[PDB]
């Protein structure tokens, strides 16, 4: 799960790295006095929202006056953000936060993630701050600079310095970064995070190192150990139903298409997600039933892709599990009664029973198809909404 | 077949719980020699008419078992693993799902350093059809033959061996790598099993979104794999950055897509195939 | 360094161990003040020293009465506590440890010291509590069970289970044993111990763990970074000669002998004491020189080595070192004057300007021989004391 | 010889401090082939005439140096082992003394993991006489030869070398392991060294109180070292549970008294000698 810019810097400052002073607000009224809090503007207010690229969408503004502080917290809030990395809907604005202006001399770069390929917590740092990540990678390799937390050891002190170094730091920086290396790879390894991102990390022109954005990555099999990063999930910034599914056990995403696809398994999931598409198809949804495909789940699981408009099909692709076929047929006939799924269903079932779940299906009258086959299915759905 | 057969010794770890007691009945129904369980604080007792004992250590010491399946909560599993490999265990197959990365980022190390081998973990286990059964997938679609399937999905795996099972090529072994960002082994580490296993005379690998496993495997089979090799990879519409189910089924920074994968296997000279329901077919023309 | 057990016990009880509700006593009026805090008698007072074997030498008793704490606060206080693990001179008693009285069903023994044969912090737990461990392994050596720390994981509570099953732990006891496991392990690590020994580790009538007494050592080189563990340490229990030594940069341990060694390396002051010892001499302490052998230095060393009465003469045994051999001969002359050394001093000196600094002694008219080799040394050295 | 010779490149990690230079100082007169140092900070300055590196991979890149001595205050040196273990230096000498256990009980699983070699902490450390000097010691008392010396002492080897050289035996190379309780490499590894190396003809190795590896290394001694080996124990006369100095000098729960290791020794087939006055005496003896 993700965490909210402010909540990064709460949790940075916490582990004594540095940030802007700020805060949070959840009313205009509490942004316009954090102005005097804060002390001399200009303030810098910004967009509490997961995504990134706030900035291109305007939700990061430098103000320099109490009232603006104000027009901008009753501009957002309540309202929803559109970034280049949320989709058309945005997301909801339910903090402001408004932290003192920083002068900034260099824009440098410092993140984390689990290396999967060297099966490490790999920090990286770069000169390039301020910038997509993955644009400097691409282009300049070079400036990349890479040091692999060793399980054994934890942190080193001369990873920080060596990063410190190659970013050509010098003095009292490389004492901060190293310091700032030392505390963010602590904060990884404590909190269980699968991601830190300081972009950028300053150098200001007052010749200290501050992050001046912070992006955190919690694993989520970790929660049930981290207590505190449990709290500050914000649900708000998710698409609800993901949520809904997880309380059902069901994994769902919701994409693009219009064809739902509710299949048991992440991977056949995904593969039948793609092979509707190869068939001209397109997907609605990734739902993984995981859970026992039970009538209750297999209900949930409809009324989830189904609460999308644009869905005209659903595809169940059922390969094993612990229910018997013919019951996940029963399912499928209740959830589409009791959820008045009144789209076409296609359905695959494979197992035991197969053939009798198919019968149950074909002799229950409502609009489901038994499939032959995985390719079949996939045809037919496709074909279902032919139209629609 | 790699990695287990009709003499390996399996004991359970977390025997006695609900998913470890359904599916060692299923791994003994299929005559897989479960040898016994552990369950701390259970010891002593007898379990589906096997020892249950405390330890991993008293299991071994009792049974002789070198292969251990757990079934153990996320929360207690490094403690699992790492008991294991403590107790002599060679293979771990760890079918329990939502273990912290950062825990088997540690089990890894562990395990690459006492060479003990762990399938998993968020795997559906391996079989060796006709011999031994150790997991959760269901043993009565799988026919015992020649493809060795390896796959970062269970369910697709079932499909792959739905599809060698009807065109009677039958599977030598099927290990699923499981859906975790570190398991404990990875392609590159089962296809070397396959290549060396005589009994496996075409090879089927399964992966999906999400890290460079799949990249790596490819470059490997261009140098080190002579027999066959069909390739699968589903998430080709995943979006990026969105976890698929799967742990380890998201795309982080733009890297690790389905197509970058495909192009990858095809570039290594691996058979792929765009539709997960064709990979018989392309066995077929590979045999 | 060892803490005293009340130090001890107040750390377990900051790592959520276990131990006796108890309060550390500088008076007979703080001791006696203790027996109502605790609750209803009858009341454990302990010595605090660092010394082990306090039971066996009269310094814990369990007493019945406010009248008695106070009796033996009295008797103890200031006063020295000899034990078998104390010289005849023992340790004084500064502090009486005054705890409820536990309702003992069976003693265990739960410790840890580093292996240096596995190279590993390992835990050991034995049925045999209240026992000296190194008996139990004497003669029972298969009733002591070990785990060995990963220092790649950090202690796991499978190995806490592991030794509670040993012992033969079930219920409760196992999760509590596991728990304490953990948390001595934590300690270990966390503090840079040498040493934990809970003996007994007990179980209570009413069924429960309780360290009834704890022995912690840390890791003297790692105290730069145990700023809680450096203010532990309790000068009182040992020779203060050792510490005043140390702040001069000498390490000296006093012995019984009466042939004072000084020499420049641990290993040679072991091997100079030994070679005294095989030509017929009783070396009265080590006294490794290590420090620049300065005037001021050797000096210090003479002051040290002769504050033991018993000294009848000093064997100094110089190999190389940052000082010129002539130098060092300045600073013994110096410091046999200075000190008003009026023993005879035998010195063998090796390295740069060794026979000049031999006629530099020679030429002061002290009573000091420059000898010729290690042996020689040795037996001047012996014979210097004959009579004495 | 073993563990450096003539063609050793070395660097100092610590190179600017006070010891760092005032030993390199001494390894430069002594013809050693110091190559530069590591100060963070002071990259890019020259000292003693050699460049200064802010880190060692700059140094290893620079250089190509394989060794390293280190001269780093104790609390910062698992971070300069492990920098250098990281560099790719595959030989590094710690004479830093009072380096916490714990640390090196983590360093030491390092090296052993990484296939690096460190001698020491707490080392005079290495000299191949007449060839390459890393260290403290004194290098005019060595005397290009044929015994190699292995030792937990600085000092008694400096008698053991006294002796060697006084008897013409001369020393191959002197290798002290350092006076703490978990050195990177002790006298098993050294002593394997020795009787592999042809220039090595006898061996004489210098032990004190406390732990097992002198006791171990009696065993190894019996079955795979042929060389005659003229064996030392100091602290015959030393209490238990004390501290002599070296942090690993102490006899802990009544173990590894010198009488024990004399004793192992001698059973290992091992020259012994009871004074550490004649340890040329015994090998004269023996060879
Ligand atoms: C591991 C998993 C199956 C466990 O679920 P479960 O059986 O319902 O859990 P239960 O609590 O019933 O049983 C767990 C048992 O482990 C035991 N256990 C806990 N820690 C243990 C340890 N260190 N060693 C051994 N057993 C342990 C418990 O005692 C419990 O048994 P008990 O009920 O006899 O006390 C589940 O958490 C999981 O990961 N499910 C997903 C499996 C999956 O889908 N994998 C991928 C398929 S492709
Ligand atoms: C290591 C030891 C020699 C250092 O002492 P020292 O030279 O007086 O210490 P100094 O502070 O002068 O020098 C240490 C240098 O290490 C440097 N340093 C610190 N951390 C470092 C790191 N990670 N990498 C490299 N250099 C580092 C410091 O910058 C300092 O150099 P500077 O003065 O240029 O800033 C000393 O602590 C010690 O262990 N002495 C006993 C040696 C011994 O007796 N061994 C056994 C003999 S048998």
């Amino acid at each position: 799960m993700n965490l909210h810019e402010y909540q990064a810097k709460q949790l940075f400052a916490r582990y004594g790295l540095p940030a802007p002073v700020g805060y949070a607000c959840t009313t205009p009224r509490e942004a316009e006095e954090a102005a005097s809090k804060i002390g001399a503007g200009p303030w810098v207010v910004k967009c509490q929202v997961h995504a990134g690229g706030r900035g291109k969408a305007g939700g990061v503004k430098v103000v320099n006056s109490k009232e603006d502080i104000r027009a901008f917290a009753e501009n957002w809030l309540g309202k929803r953000l559109v970034t280049y990395q949320t989709d058309a809907n945005g997301q909801p604005v339910n903090q402001i936060l408004v932290e003192a202006a920083t002068d900034i001399a260099k824009e440098l770069y410092l993140g984390a993630v689990v290396d999967r390929s060297s099966r490490r917590v790999v920090f990286m740092a770069s000169t390039e701050g301020g910038v997509e990540i993955e644009k400097v990678a691409e282009e300049t390799p070079h400036l990349i600079h890479k040091v692999a937390l060793d399980p054994l050891t934890g942190p080193m002190p001369y990873q920080g310095r060596e990063l410190a170094f190659k970013l050509g730091l010098e003095g009292k920086l490389v004492q901060q970064f190293t310091k700032i290396f030392m505390g963010l790879a602590t904060i990884f390894l404590e909190r269980d995070l699968a991601l830190i991102e300081i972009n950028p990390l300053v150098i200001t022109k007052q010749g200290d190192l501050i992050c001046l954005d912070g992006k955190l990555g919690a694993d989520g099999n970790a929660l049930f150990r981290q207590p505190d990063l449990r709290e500050m999930r914000d649900q708000s910034q998710e698409d609800p139903r993901e949520a809904q599914a997880a309380q059902w056990e069901l994994n769902y995403v919701a994409l693009d298409g219009n064809i739902g696809c509710m299949v048991n398994g992440a991977g056949l999931a995904m593969g039948t997600m793609d092979i509707v598409k190869l068939h001209g198809g397109e997907p609605a949804n990734f739902l993984d039933v995981g859970g026992g495909a039970t009538k209750e789940r297999v209900t949930e699981a409809f009324k989830i892709i189904l609460s999308d408009d644009k869905v005209k099909a659903v595809l169940v692709n059922i390969f094993g599990g612990i229910v018997r076929c013919d019951l996940i047929a029963d399912g499928i006939i209740g959830a589409v009664a009791e959820v008045g799924v009144n789209v076409p269903v296609v359905v695959r079932l494979e197992g035991n029973n197969a053939e009798l779940g198919a019968k149950k299906l074909a002799d229950s009258g409502l609009n489901i198809i038994a499939a032959k086959g995985l390719t079949d299915a996939a045809q037919q759905v496709v074909a279902a909404v032919e139209g629609k | 077949s790699i990695l287990i057969d009709k003499n390996t010794k399996v004991i359970c770890q977390g025997f006695t719980g609900s998913q470890g007691t359904f599916h060692s009945e299923q791994a003994i129904a299929y005559g897989t020699k479960m040898v016994g369980g552990v369950t701390p604080g259970k010891g002593g007792t007898t379990h589906l008419g096997l020892p249950v004992f405390n330890t991993v250590r008293e299991a071994v010491a009792a049974t002789g078992a070198t292969a251990s399946v757990i079934y153990v909560p996320a929360p207690f599993c490094k403690d699992s693993i790492l008991e294991a490999i403590d107790a002599g265990i060679k293979l771990i197959i760890t079918i329990t799902e939502g273990i912290p990365t950062l825990d088997m980022l540690t089990v890894k190390v562990k395990l690459d350093e006492a060479g003990v081998r762990m399938i998993g973990p968020n795997t559906p286990g391996v079989i060796t059809p006709g011999e031994c059964k150790i997991g959760i997938q269901p043993g009565h679609i799988h026919k015992p033959g020649k493809v060795g399937i390896v796959s970062r999905s269970g369910t697709l795996t079932y499909e792959a061996v739905k599809q060698t099972t009807d065109y009677g090529f039958g599977q030598s072994t099927c290990v699923g790598i499981g859906g975790d960002p570190i398991p404990g082994s990875n392609f590159i580490d089962i296809l070397e099993m396959f290549e060396k296993d005589p009994q496996t005379e075409a090879i089927v690998m399964i992966g999906e979104i999400g890290g460079s496993a799949e990249e790596e495997a490819a470059a490997y089979i261009k140098e080190h794999v002579t027999k066959p090799v069909v390739g699968y990879i589903a998430g080709v519409t995943a979006p990026k950055g969105k976890r698929m189910g799967h742990a380890g089924a998201i795309i982080a920074g733009g890297k690790g897509t389905a197509d970058e994968k495909f192009a990858a296997l095809e570039a290594a000279g691996v058979k792929t195939v765009r539709s997960l329901a064709d990979i018989g077919e392309a066995l077929k023309t590979v045999l």
